RNA sequence: UAACGGGGCUAAGUAGUAAACCGAAGCUGCGGCAAUACUAGUAUUGGGUAGGGGAGCGUUCUGUAAGCGGUUGAAGGUGUGUGGUAACGCAUGCUGGACGUAUCAGAAGUGCGAAUGCUGACAUGAGUAACGAUAAAGGGGGUGAAAAACCUCCUCGCCGGAAGACCAAGGGUUCCUGUCCAACGUUAAUCGGGGCAGGGUAAGUCGACCCCUAAGGCGAGGCCGAAAGGCGUAGUCGAU
RNA sequence: AACCGACUAAUGUUGAAAAAUUAGCGGAUGACUUGUGGCUAGGGGUGAAAGGCCAAUCAAACCUGGAGAUAGCUGGUUCU
RNA sequence: GGGGAGUGAAAUAGAACCUGAAACCGUGUACGUACAAGCAGUAGGAGCAGGCUGUCCUGUGACUGCGUACCUUUUGUAU
RNA sequence: GGUUAAGUGACUAAGCGUACACGGUGGAUGCCUUGGCAGUCAGAGGCGAUGAAGGACGUAUACUUGCGAUAAGCCCAGA
């Protein structure tokens, strides 16, 4: 059965990844907020 | 379909009363001398005195 | 003259291996051996290896014959269990137990 | 000041396992049913001192009944009888003379029905 | 029931039973002597041992017979020549099954099962 | 049975008379404790839920205490003896191996059996169900501590618009070799997509990068909007 | 036939599987089906319309915060 | 994995390592238990076995009487 | 003394129970703490295009720390 998780790496990277956190005001809010938390892993 | 009330380590010891193991009969070979399961060959190939392996 | 040897954290159940204990309990050691020889048990296999190390202790470590000798003492005690997790139908996990056993003879001359 | 409760804790439990020893199963082993056994082993050791002096006194009643009866006279008629003979001799010691020195017994009857 | 049936099934369709039967047997005429387990054995008995009568009388209807069972001209030849020949004169029991044991990995009861007057 | 509690009863039923006895934690006797009155003795009183009131036990921490006890054995653990109405106290054997702490005060994260409580451990079911397509195995030999499962040989069977061979995606060393078999592998395993070590990916032409653009994104100025921003031109990105 | 689908039954229901398998069944050049990438976002989207779907969730997603909402209810509430 | 040997004050301080409770699981010993009916105890009580020396102590407990857990919630729960 | 009869009756434990002993499992308790928590008194109250916060990848005869192809460092002055 298809199953949700359908992985492609470009979606995944304009999505979620650093670039396009980067690019809004409140993208740039999560990373800055995982930055605080401690987390290694940024953006996806 | 199931229990309404844990069984108690009596009542278990009960049942495995059956649970005992039972040994093999063995022989020994006139020949070789060597323990073996009755009506079995021998692991060094003996059956009643005579070499059959 | 007593000799013991131990299994440690036997891979094997203790009511399985126990069974076998029972068996060899009480009986000479060229008896218990031959018991242990022909049984189709696994725990009979582990088992076997510890008395042949008692025996061999009891001959090395101190003076004595084979020829006189007893299971004095036998017993199997609950080793720890290592957990892991089973998946089950409709996304449900269950517990296995990897139960282990801790297999002790004693061989007495007496 | 933080309590830890551990060694308290376990000598309030420790005391009732105790009182335990000797019942069947988790009764001796387990303190949420070991507890609720020593209870009902207080609550009946109560009742049964009460009940003792009960069933003591029917055991010489009826020991008196019997013996009475081998000396023909009824354990009711025997007690009016040394009543009436002013005989303050308790049951339990009747009981033990029934047993003891029947010839006593056999006196205190013959006292008995001559009072009668 | 199975009152007074015989042939074991061994766990198996019919067409694997003969199939295997037939390895088995042409097992046993290359090597006149094989390990199975003791079930397999005392059921091989029924499969080789007729073969082996057949043998005694050579034909080329007999070979074709022997190769329809066998399909192994090796074994046919085997039969014919040799395992025929020294079975001549014997009646029945060409085969003799040994108990020995059980198999470590399973403990199933295993035999060894041979032919008879092996010159070896 | 099953409309005497049963046995059984013709009185062991019903009514009555006489004199007995049994019978309760009631009353009495004997010993003890407590509350409240009175004057240590009297007198009365002491079932109890919600609830009110009173008096205590023990715990951690502060002072007392740089005191007191402690490797000639602290705490904790586990027995035993003993004391009090109780919470509990005291002593002591063994274990343990360095703390403990009187007394009187002081302060509380101060007492757990329940909350389908929370965390960990360990039971019961139970050596039970099951071991994941009914395509199928049989045998000889090998290696090994051990071979149904690994290697090898001969047979058999199964797929064959696939259960074969490739590619993209996605994954990321799973690839190859040696070694190991604890755990992992629904069994064993000598085997493995497992552990460990070493090795392995060679481009003008394949692909990416690159030039080009689609949907669409972003967007100098701009237009619009409390702010944040929204929209959008020139542009610049964006493959399928 | 492939492919897409999902009408019946049986199995399965602590599954092989949080929707499948087996035997049958419908569509199969079209209002078809499929890959890649885009866009629409929560009183919002999207809907050949079932309150369907919007990450195994939907008569108002999910996350975090207000927040220990409130709970005339239920449970539980520890020594003598 | 263990037994010796050795180390150490200690190895039931041996790396699955201070202490090492309980649940839970074993081995051994004593006593009971295969004609016996239910909250498993209690009051009584024989016998047997250990001590100490039998109007003692300890363990077990044939047999007899009595006896339907706890909590909660309720007018009321063995329920 | 024997036989018979009648009565009576120990000795079984497959297993199980209780108690005790010695263990296993387990990780409570106690003791301990290189970590926290709440403050007081001071300091400093910013860092960043002279490229920050935070990272990637490297760097010595896997990860953490340091450093940056001058790479667990180079120079200089005090100590």
């Amino acid at each position: 059965m298809k199953r949700t998780f359908q992985p492609t790496v470009l979606k995944r990277k304009r999505t979620h990844g650093f670039r396009a956190r980067m690019a809004t005001k409140n993208g740039r809010k999560v990373i800055n907020a995982r930055r605080a938390k401690g987390r290694a892993r940024l953006s996806k | 379909a199931v229990q309404k009330n844990r069984k108690t380590r009596s009542k278990r010891g009960m049942r495995r009363s059956h649970d005992a193991l039972t040994t093999a009969a063995l022989s020994v070979d006139a020949t070789s001398g060597e323990t073996h399961l009755r009506h079995n060959v021998t692991a060094e190939g003996y059956y009643r005195g005579k070499k059959v392996i | 003259m007593e000799a013991i040897a131990k299994h440690n954290f036997a891979r094997i159940s203790p009511q399985k291996a126990r069974l076998v204990a029972d068996q060899i309990r009480g009986k000479s050691v060229d008896q218990a051996l031959e018991i242990l020889t022909f049984s189709n048990k696994k725990a009979a296999e582990l088992v076997k290896k510890v008395l042949e190390s008692a025996i061999a202790n009891a001959e090395h470590n101190e003076g004595a014959d084979i020829d006189d000798l007893n299971v004095a003492k036998i017993f199997v005690d609950e080793g720890p269990t290592m957990k892991r997790i089973m998946p089950r139908a409709k996304g449900r996990a269950d517990r296995i137990l990897k139960r282990s056993s801790h297999i002790t003879v004693v061989v007495a001359d007496r | 000041p933080r309590v830890k409760r551990g060694v308290q804790a376990r000598a309030r439990h420790k005391k009732v396992l105790k009182q335990a020893k000797g019942y069947y199963g988790a009764r001796s082993r387990v303190y949420r049913v070991a507890f609720q056994a020593v209870t009902k082993a207080g609550q009946y050791a109560y009742r049964d001192r009460r009940a003792k002096k009960r069933q003591f006194r029917q055991l010489w009643i009826a020991r008196i009944n019997a013996a009475s009866r081998q000396n023909g006279l009824s354990y009711s008629r025997f007690i009016n009888g040394l009543k009436k003979a002013s005989i303050e001799i308790d049951r339990k010691i009747l009981a033990d003379i029934a047993v003891f020195d029947k010839a006593a017994f056999a006196v205190l009857v013959e006292k008995a029905k001559a009072a009668l | 029931m199975r009152h007074r049936k015989s042939g074991r099934q061994l766990n198996r369709n019919s067409s694997h039973r003969k199939a295997m039967f037939s390895n088995m047997a042409s097992s046993l005429v290359r090597h006149e002597v094989i390990k199975t387990t003791l079930p397999k054995a005392k059921e091989l008995r029924r499969v080789v041992e007729p073969l082996i009568t057949l043998a005694k009388t050579d034909s080329v209807a007999n070979r074709r017979l022997a190769f329809a069972r066998t399909r192994d001209n090796e074994v046919v030849a085997k039969l014919f020549n040799e395992l025929g020949p020294r079975f001549a004169a014997r009646q029945g029991g060409y085969t003799r099954i040994l108990k020995a044991g059980f198999r470590a990995g399973d403990k199933a009861p295993m035999a060894y099962i041979e032919l008879v007057d092996r010159p070896a």
